[PDB]
RNA sequence: AGAGCGCAAGGGUAGAAGGGGGCCUGACUGCGAGGCCUGCAAGCCGAGCAGGGGCGAAAGCCGGGCCUAGUGAACCGGUGGU
RNA sequence: UCCCCCGUGCCCAUAGCGGCGUGGAACCACCCGUUCCCAUUCCGAACACGGAAGUGAAACGCGCCAGCGCCGAUGGUACUGGGCGGGCGACCGCCUGGGAGAGUAGGUCGGUGCGGGGG
């Protein structure tokens, strides 16, 4: 998506926030600078965008620039976003963490029991090009006992996984309930 | 191993570093805390025979001519690696010598 | 209880700092084993006190790997 | 164990400690008196 | 005494069959053996130092080297040991008395074993070496039978410049050594 | 010394070791 | 369990590390006040979630109390308390996400959720994920 | 380096303070520049000088033990000495 | 001056781990042997001496990759000398000077002395 940046100097961080401008820094390996999108506006991008569809954002320079948000620090006490990392984009592969659809009902869900989804994502090395808006999980043929691993990825063409290879992706865990409410109880 | 460097180094000045090859024998007198040698008197790899133990011996007259012209006194020995006993023994056994 | 009991203060630390003239014997330092260490014209006795070897100044050298040592660097 | 060594052929203690039962009967260590210098001590 | 069958099969006959085997291209990249270690696990021992000397002595004659022991370091309370004491036999063998050791083992102490049947070819250590277990040592040639007072077990060691277990299991079949297939 | 082992089957190996009378038999030759 | 004994009060800083964001299921319920929250707590609420939606999803708790809680017994001042009647509680600042959801409707969790912070101490507000995390 | 370093804990530590050896008794006498610490008394570290020694080829190291506990003013009295 | 080797210090992992490659003229290693000096709680494995021939396989030397390790900003925050404010309280907030850790971007298969042999 496209969100409109501006430039950042002196300004104090802090009193910048007040405005409502969420600041923040794009950089990459020839780039690094100062800016600060707009925060109402920043949401609605972001609540969408996150950090797996890329982002050109626009300065009063006119350039759109090629770039996905690294790392956000969210402030604690009451979430809100502090400031943002802006990774630029060039063309050399880049690593990211690409999302994951989990499609269809396995064998656990249906006899009672839980879907366990370790990553709602992944990371993979890849190039600006292959914005794989996702990938696909064959989630179905899992158990409640069962768990899908990394190993086992509908990988897209040219694209190659970051993460260790044996990672786990999701897992099927049984439901919760009251034959742990009298047995949890006495027995311990 | 070279915990004996240590020790000698403690003592203040003049190291004479005995290196040996199998069928070499050099040899620096080291003035360490600039890190500088000062004489180098080696042997194999530099003019001398092919006998070793009265090679070393010769190379330790090497040091010794070599190193009173200039003003060094101080036998401090790097017994190095090596024990003292036998090629590195002469060595330092010549440049008593003289 | 069975507690309130400790041994008492053992006021120990770097008695000299970088950059003080100090004499010969001046204890440089009390520790508790080699958190620093000897060096320049700088001994250590049984309890790794360390101490001027020669009046002078103080300064301390990091070492990494080595560890940190202490010197006096004499003049007069 | 309070030990006191003595000089042969003289008069001059030093300060030590034996132990008990542990393999210890005899003591033959050197050290060094003040009139001359060095003599083997003997327990007693 | 540097000579012996051993000496030479290594050499006119192995040598080569090696080369052609695996296909070296240096001389000393062709695996050797160089070390034989002999072991003794005499936690039994313990107590008679005199059976000690036994196990010591009739080693020197089959070994043809003098023997060496080595008291445990943290040892078992509960099998009547605690610190620096006890007792374990070891003794490495080099150069050539390791072959004239070497010739008795293939030549006379395995062929009259009590129903031996070859080599467990499982005992290669992933790696170049080998290790291997024996009851009764009186299968050695000097060992005469009244003389041993008890059936003292022990386990030898081979090691050898070999890089992987099949370029050892090829070295040892070479040399001479009843594999069990 | 020179070890001769007049092994019993039919064989005289002249190895080295202690002992040139070294009676043995069923060894590698049977 | 382990460690030793018993141990300090401390204080309760800023809010600080004491917070963060949803890290399992969907829904997720987080402290505003600082607090000792107690076992007897943790799992009164922990129940009173099944107990609401029975055979359900899978409730995560995230926070654990390690910090065992001393108490004198109606007598005066010799040593320290014999402590350990509350037996123990987590220090929880303000942001700290205490227990989430998963596998559950929105007005299960909405409730379930709901319920669990009256069993709890404090003043809570409930959470989604909207997005907020760390990639790229 | 998570072992070991007699024993608690700690700080230190294999570029040994840890394991093994060969020779040995400096678990010396006479002292002590200068400091740490400290109300006092006490405690602590200590180069170096001399005497006569030990190990080392030697530079050198040794005035007990990796260190920090293992203790008791003064009086009165015991034993041996000049 | 330049290039390679050898001995040796300084920086203290951006030197390292692991993987591919290469150098034997010299230099060094492995290497021949155990009579002499000397040596192992057993072994010439190690120390040691005398040294054909062989070798660069191991070792080491030089390079090249970034999987591990290591180094690592900036921006922002936490915290916080000093100064304050609200509220009824556990606590929360501003002004002012300082400012991390972690995380991203990223870097990195070293830098350099003195002496020696060799074109
Ligand atoms: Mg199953
Ligand atoms: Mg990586
Ligand atoms: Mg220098
Ligand atoms: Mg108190
Ligand atoms: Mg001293
Ligand atoms: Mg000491
Ligand atoms: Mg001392
Ligand atoms: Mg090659
Ligand atoms: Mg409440
Ligand atoms: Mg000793
Ligand atoms: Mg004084
Ligand atoms: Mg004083
Ligand atoms: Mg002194
Ligand atoms: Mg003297
Ligand atoms: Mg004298
Ligand atoms: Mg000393
Ligand atoms: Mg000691
Ligand atoms: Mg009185
Ligand atoms: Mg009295
Ligand atoms: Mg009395
Ligand atoms: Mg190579
Ligand atoms: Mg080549
Ligand atoms: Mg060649
Ligand atoms: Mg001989
Ligand atoms: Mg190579
Ligand atoms: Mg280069
Ligand atoms: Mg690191
Ligand atoms: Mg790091
Ligand atoms: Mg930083
Ligand atoms: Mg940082
Ligand atoms: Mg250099
Ligand atoms: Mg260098
Ligand atoms: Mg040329």
């Amino acid at each position: 998506y496209r969100l409109k940046a501006y430039y950042r100097e002196g300004e104090k961080p802090s009193a910048l926030r007040r405005a409502g401008k969420l600041p923040g820094v794009m950089y990459n390996r020839h780039l690094n600078r100062k800016v600060y999108v707009d925060l109402v506006e920043f949401d609605k991008v972001f609540r969408q965008a996150s950090i797996h569809h890329v982002i050109v954002l626009e300065l009063p320079d006119g350039q759109s620039l090629p770039t996905l948000v690294r790392q956000v620090n969210l402030d604690k006490r009451r979430r809100r976003p502090e400031h943002v990392d802006f990774f630029v984009l060039s063309d050399e592969p880049v690593e990211m963490y690409v999302p994951l659809r989990f499609v269809g009902t396995p064998a656990g869900v249906r006899a009672g029991g839980v879907l366990q989804e370790i990553h709602r994502d992944i990371l993979v090395k890849v190039s600006p090009r292959n914005i794989p808006e996702f990938i696909e999980v064959d989630v179905s043929g899992l158990e409640i006992g069962d768990s899908l691993h990394a190993s086992d990825l509908k990988l897209p063409p040219g694209v190659e996984l970051a993460v260790s290879p044996e990672e786990t992706i999701a897992a099927v865990v049984p439901p919760e309930d009251v034959e742990k409410l009298a047995e949890e109880a006495a027995a311990e | 191993k070279f915990r004996v460097r240590n020790r000698i180094k403690r003592t203040g000045r003049l190291r004479l570093s005995v290196f040996r090859s199998l069928k070499h024998i050099y040899a620096q007198i080291i003035d360490d805390e600039k890190g500088v040698t000062l004489v180098s008197a080696s042997s194999l790899a530099l003019k001398l025979k092919g006998n070793k133990t009265e090679v070393a011996r010769q190379v330790g007259r090497a040091l010794a001519e070599k190193a009173l012209a200039l003003g060094i006194k101080q036998v401090a020995f790097d017994r190095g690696p090596y024990k003292y006993h036998g090629r590195v023994k002469a060595l330092a056994e010549g440049a008593r010598e003289g | 209880t069975k507690n309130g009991r400790d041994s008492q203060a053992k006021r120990l630390g770097v008695k000299r700092y970088e950059g003080q003239v100090v004499r010969a014997g001046n204890i440089l330092v009390r520790q508790r084993g080699t958190r620093f260490k000897p060096g320049k014209n700088v001994g250590m006795g049984r309890d790794f006190t360390l101490f001027a070897l020669v009046d002078g100044v103080v300064e301390f050298q990091d070492r990494g790997r080595l560890g940190r040592y202490v010197h006096v660097r004499p003049l007069a | 164990l309070l030990l006191e060594c003595t000089e042969c052929k003289r008069r001059n203690y030093a300060t030590e400690k034996n132990k008990r039962n542990t393999p210890n009967k005899l003591e033959l260590r050197k050290y060094c008196p003040w009139c001359r210098k060095h003599t083997v001590h003997r327990e007693v | 005494p540097l000579d012996l069958a051993l000496k030479r099969k290594y050499y006119e006959e192995v040598r080569p069959e090696l080369i052609r085997r695996f296909g070296y291209q240096n001389v000393w990249e062709v695996p050797r053996l160089e070390k034989v270690v002999i072991n003794q696990g005499l936690g039994e021992a313990k107590e008679d130092a005199r059976i000690l000397e036994k196990a010591a002595q009739e080693l020197a004659l089959i070994t043809g080297q003098k023997p060496a022991v080595t008291r445990a370091k943290k040892s078992i309370s509960n099998f009547k040991l605690r610190k620096g004491m006890p007792i374990g036999l070891r003794v490495t063998l080099r150069r050539d008395r390791m072959w004239i050791f070497l010739e008795k083992l293939l030549n006379v102490a395995l062929p009259r074993i009590r129903d031996f049947r070859g080599l467990n070819p499982n005992s290669f250590d992933g790696r170049g070496n080998y290790n291997l277990g024996l009851r009764e040592q009186l299968i050695f040639p000097e060992i005469t039978y009244d003389m041993v007072d008890a059936l003292r077990g022990m386990d030898i060691a081979v090691v050898t410049t070999a890089e992987t277990d099949e370029e050892a299991r090829a070295l040892l079949e070479l040399l001479g050594f009843p594999f069990r297939k | 010394v020179p070890a001769r082992i007049i092994c019993g089957c039919g064989n005289v190996i002249e190895t080295y070791s202690t002992k040139p009378e070294i009676y043995v038999e069923v060894c590698s030759k049977c | 369990r382990m460690k030793y004994r018993k141990q300090q009060r401390g204080r309760l800083k800023g809010a600080t590390k004491g917070g963060d964001y949803v890290a399992f299921g969907d829904f997720g319920l987080v402290a505003l006040e600082p607090a000792w929250i107690t076992a007897q707590q943790i799992e009164a609420a922990r129940v009173a979630m099944v107990r609401h939606f029975r055979r359900g999803g899978k409730i995560f708790i995230r926070i654990f109390p390690d910090k065992p809680y001393t108490k004198k017994p109606l007598e005066v001042r010799m040593g320290k308390g014999k402590g350990n009647v509350e037996g123990y509680v987590a220090v929880v600042k303000p942001g700290r996400v205490m227990f989430e959801v998963a596998g559950v409707t929105e007005e299960q969790a909405m409730e379930a959720l709901r319920i669990a912070g009256h069993k709890l101490p404090i003043k809570t507000k409930i959470v989604r994920r909207d997005a907020y995390d760390e990639a790229q």
